[PDB]
């Protein structure tokens, strides 16, 4: 009586510590190649950012207007969304990005600010709604007349509720000296932030910048986190953009940014810009920026696992 | 051990298992397989598979960019770390499979072992080795006295007196 | 190879060793241990611990602080960080304990089995083997002869004559 | 004569390439998880700064007058520990306090700034010695008068050691504009800093923050590393508070952040915030972020290794 | 008939799962010792700075003439290069030399800056030529006249490359107050700066320096990179080094620090400032800051690889 | 397997070859060598060195600076960073090679256990295992019947009616 194995006629070709190329009776992939084009989003309280910027959230834009109080699980930033209406960036903006991408969202909060020897209704054609508008979460402070001074004010805020407070302010930059003054008076002007924990000074830079949605001027965002109790002050004398609403964050949530479309229909927890990543796979070769729960990437675009015994035909 | 050695080659015709017996006697040529020593290998292969299809619960989020490039010098520490990341993990997953199918074909070499040197224990004298994984009977078994042999009921003395003759 | 194989359990009372010998004759029935059996596997075990319990020199220190949290973005960086290499020690300790519990295992069975391959060959066609890990005696081996074989002295031919006609 | 392998009636179930929870006759674990609740220093010099900050040290406020000129292995920060008593902050705080964390230990020099047509004894109700006082190391530097003018100084310090030399200045920040003039005297107030591999300016600004330790105002420290033989200048005219004293490296250390209580009882080389892990073990999963000479951190809370063969009873 | 293995007197002890210090019949190294003490550069377009710093190629002191269009492969800084001729430095620097060190060399290109109302002949003894003279890619912008005022000025350049182009400018920080006034006229002098992705400004600072290449003022460097189709504008009113040329990218290219020699007779894709790791080996113990395409760094100095049996004597 | 175990040394008069045969009869002494068993002993130790000595292609560059420091806070991120995958390679390799060097000093184990078990089996009862890898001959082989047995023609039955007599 003979004994012996099992064969095939096409067997596959794997490798091993001493050999490469050695052929087995059956094999099995260990790197995921197969992506979805689609954002994998079933079960999951999805909001997809489109025309509103991130930052935006926070300052409010007319893109934002929708998104102003925003509720997730899972962020989507697209390419074409700005942060923006009246020319301008946020000093430090990729810290404050990844702070909202996980923040499950915000929840905004009035901080109560009045004012008096001023005005507070500053407009602008960059920022359209029912005509001029502005910041919807923003006041744009002038000086009560065309020209006229700024009286040095003193604005706080404390932060009463158990979690930190996200609070953000602007400074404008005018596009001339003049421009300057037509708005809040000449001479000087500072404006000083301080907390329990935080500690800087700021003054404006009136000249001329090349033309963005039509505007030369910029505003310049900044922000800081106040911890509970803790009260921030706002000291200043012209060119400050002051902040109507603090924000908070409602609990956990995934920002990604992506080209493709929403789906409900499929389930997934690795992303990327190109879609889904849905695999049971140890590893994955198809973008080294996946963010979630991926399988490691490695940069390989194959490597079989043995299912079988050698191949060995007649 | 055995395998690709003293066995020149395989059973394309085996379609019920992995491993079987091949006879010739009297009444015939037949062929079958011995469940309890496929299922060992593949249970074995079943629990690689297991292990090595796992999901971390490790989530990681974007410190990255691609629509608005962060700054220069974080941005090449960054990259730095990923490429890094990356070449680890691709040197473990290269040697994690390489290792596995090592092992895996040494295993599946090793059952086919364990159940021939079990056969001619399961016999005596009654039987000597021919060398290529074939045993020579010197009593002539039948197709009863081979399911003897394959499902281990074969007595090793209820046939040694007449084979220890020849 | 051996092991939960062909011997279908082991020995609770053996404590005086990790493999033994155990016996049947006239005298009635008895069980001892092989040392240099028992040693050799217990030494390599050995070997991997004192390569596995291991010191590193290597010092690392806080870029990191708990009471004053450093600025976001490089926050975010170190524990993007921090957790990868996480994921990478995770994944090397996990692999490398399956890994040495596998050989461990291996190792172990091989010991026997080149233990057993060594008596049936420390004797000739004076026994036969059983099958279950046992050898047949042929000419009836008593308490002074079976010391012969357990400290390896056993003569393959002075009770050859004998055991050859049975 | 029959042979075979000894077994238990209780085994150890460990994991292999192949099965999970496979019984060993023996096991032994591999990833530490006991830990002890104390610094363990024996035989290392130890410094519990306890209210005394780590930065707190290079100016000395009144926490940290024993620990002007620390000599140290081994460092411990406290929650309870303070750099400030009048209330300011660190500019790269943190880079600061890594770097002291292994200096092991300072060393102060005087840099020999003399004064002529200032004061020089300026003291607040925060620094509590005698009665008003300030930091130990640090000048606070008036006009002659209750008003009056500021004299545009210069002092230059030259390294005249063969190690780098740690020099810290503060700018002061006023409650107002009237505040400032009132120490300084009016008009703009500027001060510059350079060596041959620095480049740098600062300059005041007054107006209201909230009140720490009584205060509205802050003090912005600022530091570099004067290397050998190179020279750095001081060019001010107000709100600067001069530094009186540098300071050296004294050599290596370790340092750490903890709540637990130093023992010299026990030795340990592996520290977290929650004590010590003493292991021969290669992995822990105690703590992440501890430091010193450490056993790799893992995520899984056991794996056993196998000191036996597979445990196979009747 | 009686067989068996091959032996040796000597062999090699390797470290095994289970023993340390077991011998085989033969052995081979894993882990690279052997370094080449020059630069391998054999078939690279090689550019060895020298004297030249590499943001010195940008600006143009009297070491970098010849490299204001240098075009490689491969960049060799040197520890005696220097970007400066009149004491200064750059904000950002160490990204400016990463982005160099990989551009395959720079690309000039006018930007067609034309004055009036002011001077453009700025120089000084620190950069030697025929005299006197200055950064060449830079202007020294001063007042008409040995004092007078200097006009509000608006500069813009449009990119009008398919690639980034690299901009640079220049504040400059006089001695005294005086000086200032002397070269650009009393007031505040303001420099901003902005372009569609980039926003800020600038002020100068004067003060007494130390002493280097024999003068106390120090020139400030800045840079942004201006995308293809964008402008930047350049508002200013004094204390200006205006740019002249701007810089585009040639190509890809590797960048190294070494203190060794070039060598075209041996080839090498592993580099450090000690020489080139010329090797098959997986690991190395040379040099952990080894760049290029370079085995990876092992901090042990052999590990032996079994190419033979266990060797058993006799 | 077997190795230094029931064959307690090696042959440094071997030099043509990994494994050989040494006999002795009427007409002498002699050894040679095994060209097959040495070469695919060879051919997978060749293996492993093709697959470790190996290229990268991932190009690393400069993020740090040794004529003029980085700032320091990111700079110690750097040396964080480094020093933690130096860890990790450093461990790959040392397990690396102890791993390889375990499986090749056990291949090359393996190698000579295929090879004397097959010449067990290329014999019969014609031959009987002296137990120290040598095979005693009952029918006293030539010079010419030993080459028959190296390069794999004797046959196991035009002599065993002579051996099995004796
Ligand atoms: C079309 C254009 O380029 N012209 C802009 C002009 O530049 C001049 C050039 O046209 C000319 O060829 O060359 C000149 C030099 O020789 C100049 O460079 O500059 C003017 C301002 O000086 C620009 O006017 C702006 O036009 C905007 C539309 O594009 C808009 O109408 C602006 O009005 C606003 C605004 O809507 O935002 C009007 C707001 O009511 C006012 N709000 C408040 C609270 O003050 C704002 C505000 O003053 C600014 O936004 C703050 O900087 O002004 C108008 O400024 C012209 O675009
Ligand atoms: C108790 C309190 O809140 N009052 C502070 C006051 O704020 C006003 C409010 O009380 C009021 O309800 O509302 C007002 C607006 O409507 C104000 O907000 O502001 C004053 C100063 O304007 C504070 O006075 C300080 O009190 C301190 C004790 O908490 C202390 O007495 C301060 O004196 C010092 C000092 O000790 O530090 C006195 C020093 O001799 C002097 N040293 C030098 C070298 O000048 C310093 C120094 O001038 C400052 O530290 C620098 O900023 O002043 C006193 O300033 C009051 O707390
Ligand atoms: C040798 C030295 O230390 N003296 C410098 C002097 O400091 C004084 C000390 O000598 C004295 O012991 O103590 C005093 C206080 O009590 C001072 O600290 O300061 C003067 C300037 O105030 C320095 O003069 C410089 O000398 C340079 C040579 O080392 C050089 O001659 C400078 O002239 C330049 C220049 O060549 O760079 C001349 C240029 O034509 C001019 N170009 C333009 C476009 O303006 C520049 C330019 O003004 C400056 O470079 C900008 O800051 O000046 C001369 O300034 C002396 O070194
Ligand atoms: C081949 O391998 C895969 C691995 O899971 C398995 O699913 C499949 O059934 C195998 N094919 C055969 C012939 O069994
Ligand atoms: C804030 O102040 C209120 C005063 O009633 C107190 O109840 C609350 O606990 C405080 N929060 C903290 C954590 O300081
Ligand atoms: C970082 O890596 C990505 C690819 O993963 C590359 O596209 C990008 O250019 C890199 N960033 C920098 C600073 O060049
Ligand atoms: C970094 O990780 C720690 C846990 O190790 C976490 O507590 C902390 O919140 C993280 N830092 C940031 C930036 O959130
Ligand atoms: C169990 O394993 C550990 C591993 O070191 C060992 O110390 C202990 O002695 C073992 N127990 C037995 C039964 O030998
Ligand atoms: C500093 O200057 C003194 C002058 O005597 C000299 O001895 C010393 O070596 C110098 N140090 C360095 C390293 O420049
Ligand atoms: C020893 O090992 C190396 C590994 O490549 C090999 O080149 C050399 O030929 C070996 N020596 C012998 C005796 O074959
Ligand atoms: C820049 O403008 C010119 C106008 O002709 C156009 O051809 C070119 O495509 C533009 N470049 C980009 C990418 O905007
Ligand atoms: C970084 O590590 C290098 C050695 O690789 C060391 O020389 C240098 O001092 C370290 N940098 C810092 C911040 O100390």
């Amino acid at each position: 009586i003979c004994l012996g194995h099992h064969a095939v006629s096409n067997g596959t070709k794997v490798n091993t510590l001493t050999e490469r190329g050695v052929e087995v009776v059956n094999a099995t992939e260990t790197v995921e190649r197969t992506n979805i084009p689609r954002i994998c989003s079933k079960g999951k309280r999805t909001v997809d950012l489109g025309q509103c910027g991130l930052l935006g959230t926070i300052t409010g834009p007319p893109q934002c207007d929708q998104f102003l109080e925003f509720s997730a699980d899972l962020i989507i930033e697209r390419r074409e969304g700005s942060d923006v209406c009246y020319p301008g960036k946020f000093v430090n903006e990729e810290a404050l990005r990844q702070i909202l991408r996980e923040s499950g969202g915000i929840d905004k909060e009035a901080m109560g600010f009045t004012y008096s020897g001023i005005r507070t209704n500053g407009a602008t054609s960059a920022c359209r709604r029912s005509g001029s508008s502005f910041y919807a979460e923003m006041k744009w402070l002038l000086s009560n007349t065309d020209n006229a001074a700024f009286p040095q004010m003193t604005k706080s805020y404390k932060n009463t509720r158990k979690s930190p407070a996200l609070i953000v302010w602007g400074i404008h930059h005018s596009v001339s000296t003049a421009e300057q003054t037509k708005l809040y008076g000449s001479g000087n002007k500072l404006v000083t932030v301080g907390s329990s924990n935080y500690q800087q000074s700021f003054v404006p830079s009136p000249g001329a910048r090349p033309q963005v949605n039509g505007l030369s001027g910029r505003i310049d965002f900044h922000w800081l986190m106040l911890n509970p109790n803790d009260t921030v002050t706002f000291s200043f004398n012209g060119a400050f953009i002051a902040p109507d609403r603090a924000s908070f964050l409602r609990g956990k949530s995934m920002g990604i940014q992506s080209g493709v479309q929403v789906d409900a229909n499929c389930e997934g927890d690795c992303y990327h810009s190109g879609g889904t990543i849905i695999s049971n796979l140890p590893f994955q070769n198809i973008d080294s920026r996946a963010v979630g729960k991926c399988p490691r990437y490695v940069k390989q675009r194959s490597l079989l696992l043995a299912t079988g015994m050698k191949n060995v035909p007649e | 051990g055995a395998i690709a050695g003293f066995i020149e080659n395989g059973w394309e015709g085996l379609i019920d298992g992995w491993y079987g017996f091949r006879h010739q006697n009297a009444q015939g040529e037949g062929t079958a397989a011995d469940y309890k020593s496929t299922q060992s290998a593949i249970d074995q292969i079943t629990g690689k598979l297991n292990r090595l299809i796992e999901k971390t619960n490790q989530q990681f989020e974007l410190i990255d960019n691609e629509f608005n490039e962060v700054e220069k010098q974080i941005g090449n520490v960054i990259n730095w770390t990923r490429d890094s990341i990356t070449e680890v993990w691709s040197y473990n997953a290269e040697l994690l499979v390489a290792m596995e199918n090592q092992h895996t074909i040494d295993l599946a070499d090793s059952e086919m072992d364990k159940l021939y040197e079990r056969v001619k224990r399961q016999l005596r004298e009654n039987a000597e080795e021919d060398g290529t994984g074939c045993f020579e009977i010197f009593h002539k078994c039948d197709d009863d006295c081979m399911a003897s042999i394959r499902n281990n009921t074969y007595d090793h003395s209820k046939y040694r007196e007449e084979a220890m003759q020849n």
